[PDB]
RNA sequence: ACGGGAUAAGUGCUGAAAGCAUCUAAGCAUGAAGCCCCCCUCAAGAUGAGAUUUCCCAACUUCGGUUAUAAGAUCCCUCAA
RNA sequence: UUUGGCACCUCGAUGUCGGCUCAUCGCAUCCUGGGGCUGUAGUCGGUCCCAAGGGUUGGGCUGUUCGCCCAUUAAAGCGGUACGCGAGCUGGGUUCAGAACGUCGUGAGACAGUUCGGUCCCUAUCCGUCGUGGGCGUAGGAAAUUUGAGAGGAGCUGUCC
């Protein structure tokens, strides 16, 4: 519950406008609205901003940090790209690429197929450098942190969906 | 009809070429065993027990000893899956059905001609 | 979609394809006419109303019911029609497709479809409970006095009473059934019956209301 | 109608002569059976000599019940007794000079082996 | 049989207290022969008494009260799905 | 839900262990189901959690409570309800009067140490549950078809490809 060293939340050329309780990421790359909060009154003087902390209640000061870090995620991702690099391995059962999709010869009854995503760039450099470029942590950081769990690296062989900063471990392989 | 309506339909599916007889007879029956390979025919030979009321329900039964082993076959009388039939012979019977011969073997199971 | 009415007459068997024997039921649907066309804001629910079989017309000293009555005719004549004898409704089907005054035909269906029949049980009478329900009885020897009747009726003095939902004996009777997922076999249009795989509720010359199944 | 506690004949040359049944396997609660099925049983009369001797537990397979059957033909096959035949957890029997008639409804049973081993098949 | 949901168990994911972080204190999804909808039957005595269509209408006559009366019912009678 | 202790209700009677037939609620789950987790690569074994919706053999051997066994099964659960239910069934058993044995008792007799045998009443008045009708009413009357407030029922599996 220790998060408050950074509470700045400065905007960029992307414009943090309002739509009521809603708040709109606009500008060079934007047009994505989302409600910051109710009490957390946000304000931008010319190009700097920071979440007002009214009364610093438990709820209010947690909402300060929500809106701060989430608008930071916005001005990070909708402006630059919430870009997360990862790799892939699927071995023996014919886990094969299909460009913007995939197939596995898991070789069940029926080998079973896989697909790509929407509004997020799945930029493949060499079929194992996949950049996932989106807009924020809550949902697309959830994408980056769930693609690893989609088919994660099973330890005793090591096939699955890895980050650039991930590894494979092993198991006491005793039936 | 209110009453002939069924036969009015099913005379369609009915079959016609087949002969006439009465049980108490000695018969051969060419039958279209459709295995997984082909529609191979064979003949059963037997002795007619019975047959009952008309239509598709007209349906009959024969007896035959395999290996000292009494065996029975009992068939729709209008199926397509017969090739053909022959009255190999006949016999002077007095029943309409022949169940007192489901037990007996040999000269016990003796039969008269026509 | 595609409901229809009739009455049942008989069971039979058929050598269909493959020399395959198939037991079947014959269904004389006939003069199946529309008699109203309900609606969602007129009559509250977009739906239709249908009659099956015409009958004798208005007369006098109608001591029985082969004839009709004043409003019977007054409803039969909204559209151009005759004295029906059996009338129902349908909510499943599309109606704007249809048109009042039609006489929807047995040919509406084809052989090789899925259907959920609806009819009635025959009904039998007042029955013991091993009949009315699948209860297996008690001894008939080794000196017994518990042959067909049931035994227990509930719990002990605690709950000094007898719960509802018992399966006591009672009246075994005709009642509603919705058979499901059945087969269409051949669609006559001269005598206009249908043949359907297997059996259905009800006795001979009873009644049936069929429609397209789904699942 | 076949049930356990029932006296079944054999028609092979393994060393058994007559058996009766313990079980009718299949599913939890399964009672009865007919041609095309696998059972366990025990021998109340063994053939002198032979492999399989009296008072012994055995598996076996059905043939030619008197509760004969009816097929998708719409037609019927019956007999005037019943019989079983004894196997080796492989669809492979012990006695190999099978007597008497047998049905055709056990090709599906994958005793085609046994059918080739058999006399006339029906 | 499911198919949906909301769900569990859970499982993957950003925040300020308690100046990092992180699988409900807001997500996301998820998923149980759990729930709910899924389906089948009974159901306007559902004393609230629903809804539609048709038909009736006392001539007298507060059309009351009358004989009547009509839509309509039943009495009776031949039967059984 | 053990063995007990207290002696309140009941001795002008609340009258029987078992089993049969029926049930019916729980969960502290046996199967299935899911997840996680291990001295689990999956399985394994095991573990933790979610889980009660349902389902949960048949014979042999003891009145015996009981357990043991033979074959299956996905399993072959634990409990609660006057040790679930006898104005629904049997009574095997125990308790009746006979008799026998062993032990003890001077003996009458007792034990329990056993054994054979030995009589289970009720025309349902109320509530209650299964159904069946009658009455009446639903601001006009009659026929037919209807929406459904809700209520009930339904969901087990395993196998081959």
């Amino acid at each position: 519950s220790r998060v408050g060293k950074k509470i700045i939340d400065i905007p960029s050329d992307v414009t943090v406008t309002f739509d009521g309780n809603h708040v709109t990421v606009k500008g060079p790359k934007g047009e994505l609205s989302r409600t910051l909060n109710e009490r957390m009154t946000f304000k931008q003087e010319e190009n700097t901003i920071e979440v007002v902390r009214p009364s610093d209640s438990k709820e209010d000061r947690t909402n300060h940090g929500t809106t701060r870090a989430l608008l930071n995620n916005m001005v990070q991702g909708v402006s630059q790209g919430y870009v997360k690099v990862l790799e892939l391995v699927g071995v023996g059962y014919r886990a094969q690429m299909q460009g913007k999709d995939l197939i596995l010869n898991v070789g069940y009854s029926h080998p079973v197929e896989i697909k790509a995503e929407e509004n997020i760039t799945f930029s493949v450099e060499k079929n194992t450098v996949v950049k996932v470029e989106g807009i924020s942590k809550e949902q697309v950081g959830a994408l980056a942190s769930n693609i690893r769990s989609v088919r994660p690296p099973e330890p005793y062989k090591g096939k699955g969906i890895r980050y650039q900063g991930e590894y494979v471990r092993r198991k006491e392989g005793k039936t | 009809t209110n009453h002939k309506l069924i036969e009015a339909v099913t005379k369609s599916q009915l079959r016609t070429d087949l002969p006439s007889f009465r049980p108490g007879d000695t018969l051969r029956v060419h039958v279209r065993i459709i295995e997984g390979t082909r529609e191979r025919i064979q003949v059963f030979e037997g002795v007619v027990i019975k047959r009952r009321g008309g239509g598709v329900s007209e349906t009959f039964t024969v007896r035959k000893i395999s290996s000292g082993v009494g065996v029975e076959r009992t068939f729709p009388l209008h199926t397509p899956k017969i090739e053909k039939i022959e009255v190999k012979r006949r016999g002077k019977v007095r029943r309409a059905k022949l169940y007192y011969l489901r037990s007996l073997r040999g000269k016990a199971a003796r039969i008269q001609e026509i | 979609t595609k409901g229809i009415l009739g009455r049942k007459i008989g069971m039979t068997q058929v050598f269909g394809e493959n020399g395959e024997l198939i037991p079947v039921t014959v269904v004389e649907a006939k003069e199946n006419v529309v008699l109203q066309k309900k609606t969602v804001e007129v009559d509250g629910y977009n739906a239709i109303q249908v009659g099956f079989e015409d009958k004798k017309a208005y007369k006098k000293d109608a001591k029985s019911n082969k004839y009709a009555n004043k409003p019977a005719e007054g409803h039969a004549k909204k559209a151009d029609a005759a004295p029906k004898r059996f009338i129902r409704e349908f909510r499943n089907v599309d109606v704007d497709a249809y048109e009042v005054g039609q006489e929807v035909s047995v040919d509406t269906f084809v052989a090789g479809d899925v259907i959920d029949v609806t009819g009635v049980s025959k009904g039998k009478g007042f029955q013991g409970a091993i009949k009315r329900h699948g209860q297996s009885r008690g001894p008939m020897s080794h000196g017994s006095h518990f042959h067909r009747a049931p035994g227990s009726v509930g719990m002990a003095s605690d709950a000094s009473r007898v719960f509802k939902g018992q399966k006591m004996p009672g009246r075994m009777g005709g009642n509603t059934v919705t058979v499901q997922n059945l087969e269409v076999v051949q669609v006559d249009t001269e005598n206009k019956v249908i043949l359907v795989k297997g059996n259905v509720p009800g006795p001979k010359k009873g009644l049936v209301e069929i429609r397209t199944s789904i699942k | 109608m076949i049930q356990q506690e029932t006296r079944l004949k054999v028609a092979d040359n393994s060393g058994a002569r007559e058996v009766l049944t313990i079980k009718v396997l299949g599913g939890s609660g399964r009672k009865t059976a007919n041609i095309g099925d696998v059972i366990v049983c025990t021998v109340k009369n063994a053939t002198p000599g032979g492999v399989v001797k009296k008072g012994d537990v055995v598996k076996a397979v059905i043939v030619r019940t008197k509760s004969g059957v009816r097929r998708n033909d719409g037609s019927y096959i019956k007999f005037d007794e019943n019989a079983c035949v004894i196997i080796r957890d492989d669809k492979g029997p012990r006695g190999t000079r099978i007597f008497g008639p047998v049905a055709r409804e056990l090709r599906e049973g994958n005793f085609m082996k046994i059918v080739s081993l058999a006399p006339e098949v029906l």
